[PDB]
């Protein structure tokens, strides 16, 4: 809890002093991290003296109530919160048979919990520009977590909803929440930000190629969360700006203009002007790599001496599963980068007359 | 109750909405009827009634102290800005009449857009009696306070200073 | 309503009821027929 | 119903209080009254008239109107 | 019973309303069939299909 | 007219803009598979019906229409429509279409 | 104290109204119930103290002409955008003659992340004003959340209009009208008989906006100042001499430029 | 038959053959308790 604070601010320096053209970084205020509501998770009869029959409507009841992040009278939700995983305490005097029941139905409350507290956290600007997308499409399936529990309460005001009923009825969304909760472990164990977790999502979906109730979730995941990404793809391949306010993308520009300038002594552009990341490469962009970089770089040499350069048509690319229709665009704007630079080389700043008369 | 505050609301100030001069249609009662709270919600809905019953009191005056032939036209032109807030508390009526449920709520949302031409034109009106702008010198605090910058006030202010306008372009064409 | 409108319309009911083929073989039936006989059976519903 | 303002003098009854007794005019006749009196017309039992000085009649109540606030819109209309 | 006429009159007008919200096509009488078969328990998903399928058939 | 089967044939013999008798062809189509299901499988809900329809109608580029939607839907809870609300509505979304092809 | 009493009493801490049994009884804190349902009203509740923050100074701030033409547009639209979330509190109203969708959770959820923004906004923007202000907005709209960035990016295009206003006529028009210190050039007053084009007009550099380029706001005073000396000296009035924003300043304000240096 | 399915999930070297057996496993489990909340429904059943 108190722990986080440092992580936030130390990623933010990182982006201060790489970037000083864009200037003020946002950052939320503190009351936004500090009030403990905005997130989701916070005459006692003696059950013990009670029939059976009502001790069911009774704990059917409170996890109805449990579901949604809100305490109950016979269920209560510790607030140990140690590590990452949420525990919950049953009434001591019960059925037997109906606590173990209750332990076999509390485990998507664990999964509700924990999963609301990484689409907080993860929605901060210093996390960068895709963990807020997947968490931002994450929170909708929170609602339609929401939806189904509205539900559930109105078959229980009909006298007409058992905890036997119940349990079969919630076997559909405590799957949907396990692949959202382990996911949200994985992306925040490992720091992930950036590319990062934009190849976490990728393989993740390939493990499940056969189940189809879970891979569907996945692959919207990465729909959603892509979305960003390609987008800095799309300036860069089509002009060579680079976007990129928080260092995320694979492509960097160090700012070697400062030693090589008037005399251009590196001849910086074609070495370590427009250099290129390791760990901020997709995992399914790895066999395009090298190549976006040359895309690029290509563009600025152009567009750095006055030539207007403009790509025909700006066609837009959307990530996809078992259909690489993004693989052909790289190569149609990669094709028509070197025609380019080739081809006003060649006439403008003629390199054949310069070569005979050297 | 949503006949008594759709004419308190206009003119009639009525047994509820009590009228004091410190200040305008200030309801002060515990009523079963109303929920304890409507109290709150009708104080922020006075605000916009007491206004509109003393822009009226300033216009009938006009139309040693203030005086002119501008002070007959400023005023001719807050009868204009107020019109759309006239039609407007005529047809929450006309919904209320045959909806039984619609609640004041109905009225707080319908009268809201009523809560920045109102508060920002009258200190223009009292900038025009605190200080006598009584010669042409009106034009320049309607031009003063029409560069604005909340847009609903800003072209209810253009209202009423393109009338002036009017008024001087016709003792500058007999001269001229 | 000529003779053919006046077998569907009956036809539905029984499948409401739980007849089902025994319907549609009454659809069958009425097809491979294909005279006003069948009119007079209608009336007679029992 | 809110079609019966003041009709209730509960909040009335809260003290010790006694009702006075009051026509119960319909708003429908309200409004031939104020055209006939808009018009030239004397002796109208709304806007009694005594000295040459049309004033609202002392006691009319209507379902949806409270006694002040009709008398606030009478008086109003009285005065043209 | 006049009360009663304009109870429907008020009601099919309300869903008049929302029918050309959602941009559904159905005319008001189309509207009425519909109302007064869905009003006995009917299958509401089954009689869909077969209106589509229909739109389609009046196509040639 | 009130019985169920009844109806049909005028629905048909309006959607198929022809006549009493010569439609049943056709007519025979629908006679089959509404019969095939008339006791619903899936309960009663209302809300879940009204919070589809403001979706589909948000992510259409008209907004306001998820609140004037939800005017309507209180407006005929004040009336009687004896609980077929779920159904007829339901109806109508499963009929839709963006007025953009898009 | 059954539940039916608290649905009544919720549905106006919306507004912000304090409840019969819920009030903010520690002025700071957010209000307080005075046990399930206990808790669940405190996620409920919070809609209020977010209300709070964003009407009371939405309330101050329009009547404030010291604020600056840019800050009181700023105002309109935390203002419009609170409007609307008084139409859904209406219906919640009337639906009372169930209505406890988990005590509306589900319902409340849509305007509860819209709230979460705009009072994130209010205090982002607090002390700033003019061209900074806008700059404080550009700011929000880096966030690839796709409801949140809609939101924002709506706020920014009123913000930045009358801006806007200031750029398209302190270059075509020919004068510069402001009497806040708004706009990012700043003319001194003084004789300046020949030494008018040298000195009477240099770029400020607080409130150029976020969304220009420093080369854009150089060239922007090449044209006031040289549709304004054109004037004063040269004595040739000449009337009406003819995404950032949309890709359109770079297109028409070299325009501008080209034309008006030509005939100079 | 649920002990097998709660240890190959806990297992990500079962493979992609094995975490699809392990899947269809489950839509034929969860039918099996549909068929026990019907048994319930009828309980107010020898």
């Amino acid at each position: 809890l108190q722990q986080s604070l440092e992580l936030k601010r130390k990623m933010l320096r990182d982006k201060q002093n790489k970037k000083n053209s864009g200037q003020h970084l946002p950052i939320f205020p503190a009351w936004v991290y500090e009030r403990p509501a905005l997130i989701g998770d916070f005459t006692a009869l003696p059950i013990g003296t009670l029939p059976l029959a009502s001790q069911e409507s009774a704990v059917v009841e409170d996890l109805l109530y449990v579901l949604v992040g809100v305490d109950g009278r016979y269920v209560s939700a510790q607030p140990l919160a140690g590590r990452q995983s949420r525990t919950f305490l049953v009434d001591p005097n019960l059925d037997l048979s109906i606590r173990e029941l209750v332990h076999r139905i509390l485990p998507v409350a664990a999964s509700y919990s924990a999963v609301t507290r990484f689409i907080e956290e993860k929605s901060s600007f210093e996390y960068g520009q895709v963990n807020h997308a997947l968490a931002a499409a994450m929170r909708t399936l929170v609602k339609e977590h929401l939806i189904l529990v509205s539900q559930l309460e109105q078959l229980h005001r009909q006298g007409l909803l058992s905890l036997q009923k119940l349990w079969f009825y919630i076997q559909p969304a405590m799957r949907t929440m396990d692949i959202l909760a382990s996911l949200a472990t994985s992306v925040d164990k490992g720091e992930c930000l950036g590319g990062s977790t934009l190849s976490l999502l990728h393989d993740r979906s390939f493990s499940y190629t056969g189940d189809s109730q879970a891979q569907e979730l996945c692959l919207y995941l990465t729909k959603a969360a892509s979305a960003p990404y390609f987008e800095v793809l799309e300036k860069w391949i089509y002009r060579g700006i680079i976007h990129d306010p928080y260092s995320e993308f694979m492509v960097e520009e160090h700012e070697l203009r400062k030693e090589r300038i008037q005399e251009d002594y590196n001849d910086k552009y074609w070495d370590q002007r427009y250099t290129i990341v390791q760990q901020q490469i997709p995992s399914f962009l790895q066999k395009m790599a090298d190549k976006i970089l040359s895309t690029g770089k290509y563009l600025n040499v152009v567009r750095e001496c006055g030539h207007d350069v403009t790509c025909p048509v700006a066609k837009e690319i959307i990530y996809t599963l078992k259909e690489r229709a993004y693989v052909e665009q790289i190569e149609k704007a990669f094709n028509y980068a070197s025609k380019v630079l080739l081809d006003f080389l060649m006439e403008e700043k003629e390199l054949v007359a310069h070569l005979r008369s050297i | 109750m949503i006949h008594e505050l759709l004419l308190a609301l206009s003119g009639y100030p009525g047994s509820i909405f009590t009228w004091n001069k410190r200040s305008g249609l200030q309801v002060s009662q515990d009523f079963p009827f109303l929920h304890p709270s409507e109290t709150s919600v009708l104080n922020r809905l006075c605000r916009l009634g007491t206004d509109y019953i003393r822009f009226t009191e300033f216009i009938e005056q006009y139309t040693g102290g203030l005086h002119g032939i501008y002070l007959r036209a400023f005023c001719t032109g807050l009868d204009s800005v107020l019109q759309p807030y006239r039609q407007a508390l005529l047809d929450l009526e006309q919904e209320f009449l045959g909806d039984p449920h619609l609640s004041i709520s109905h009225v707080n949302y319908f009268l809201d857009q009523f809560q920045l031409l109102f508060p920002s034109v009258m200190v223009v009106v009292e900038q025009i009696k605190s200080q006598k702008i009584h010669g042409c010198q009106i034009l320049e605090t309607v031009y003063k306070h029409s560069c604005g910058g909340l847009p609903p006030v800003r072209s209810a202010l253009e209202k009423i200073l393109a009338v002036c306008h009017g008024v001087m372009y016709k003792q500058l064409s007999a001269w001229m | 309503l000529p003779a053919r409108n006046k077998i569907l319309m009956l036809s539905f009911d029984l499948r409401v009821g739980g007849l089902g083929p025994k319907a549609d073989r009454l659809e069958e039936l009425v097809e491979e027929l294909e005279l006003l006989e069948v009119g007079s059976v209608l009336d007679l519903l029992v | 119903n809110l079609a019966a303002v003041w009709d209730q003098h509960l909040y009335s009854s809260d003290p010790l209080y006694v009702p006075d007794d009051r026509v119960l005019v319909t708003e429908t006749q309200v409004i031939r009254e104020t055209l006939w009196l808009l018009s030239g017309v004397k002796k109208l039992f709304i806007f009694q008239l005594i000295d040459g000085k049309v004033t609202v009649r002392n006691n009319i109540i209507v379902t949806h109107l409270t006694h002040s606030c009709l008398r606030s819109v009478l008086e109003q209309i009285a005065a043209y | 019973a006049a009360a009663n006429l304009n109870a429907v009159r008020e009601t099919m007008d309300v869903l008049l309303e929302i029918s050309r919200i959602l941009n559904t096509g159905l005319d008001m009488e189309t509207l009425s069939i519909c109302v007064r078969l869905c009003e006995q328990g009917i299958n509401p998903e089954a009689l869909s299909s077969v209106i589509k399928e229909l739109r389609k058939a009046t196509e040639a | 007219q009130k019985s169920p089967n009844v109806l049909l044939q005028n629905l048909c013999c309006r959607i198929l803009g022809r006549s009493e008798a010569d439609v049943a062809q056709q007519f025979q189509y629908a006679v089959r598979v509404i019969g095939s299901n008339f006791a619903p499988t899936v309960e009663r809900d209302e809300f879940l019906v009204a919070e589809k329809i403001k979706k589909e109608l948000i992510r259409q580029r008209r907004e306001a229409d998820a609140a004037l939607f939800s005017e309507l839907h209180r407006k005929l809870h004040s009336q009687g429509v004896l609980k077929n609300k779920w159904s007829i509505l339901y109806l109508l979304l499963s009929l839709s279409e963006d007025p953009r092809r898009q | 104290i059954t539940e039916a009493a608290l649905v009544r009493d919720i549905l106006y801490v919306f507004q912000g109204i304090d409840g019969k049994n819920i009030k903010m009884n520690n002025t700071e804190n957010c209000y307080k119930v005075e046990r399930s349902l206990r808790d669940t009203a405190v996620r409920l509740s919070e809609l209020g103290w977010l209300h709070n923050k964003i009407r009371r100074y939405t309330d101050q701030r329009s009547l404030d002409r010291s604020f600056g033409l840019v800050g009181q547009s700023f105002c309109a639209a935390l203002h419009q955008e609170l409007r609307e979330y008084y139409r859904l509190l209406s219906v919640l109203h009337s639906q009372l003659q169930s209505l406890t969708l988990r005590r509306l959770l589900v319902w409340t959820y849509d305007p509860k992340i819209r709230l979460k923004t705009l009072a994130a906004l209010v205090d982002h923007c607090q002390g700033r004003k003019g061209g900074e202000l806008a700059s404080a907005v550009h700011a929000y709209t880096k966030t690839g959340d796709p409801y949140m960035r809609s939101l924002v990016q709506h706020i920014l295009s009123l913000v930045s209009h009358p801006v806007l206003s200031f750029l398209y006529r302190w270059i075509y028009d020919g004068e510069l009208e402001d009497t806040y210190h708004e706009f990012f050039v700043a003319s001194d007053p003084t004789v300046k008989t020949d030494r008018l084009w040298h000195d009477k007009y240099t770029l400020r550099k607080s409130m150029i906006p976020s969304f220009m380029t420093m080369d854009q706001s150089r060239k922007v005073l090449l044209i006031g100042k040289s549709i304004n000396f054109l004037h004063q000296v040269c004595h040739d009035q000449t009337p009406t001499t003819k995404t950032d924003l949309e890709n359109a300043f770079q297109g028409k304000i070299d325009a501008a430029y080209f034309e008006t240096s030509k005939y100079l």
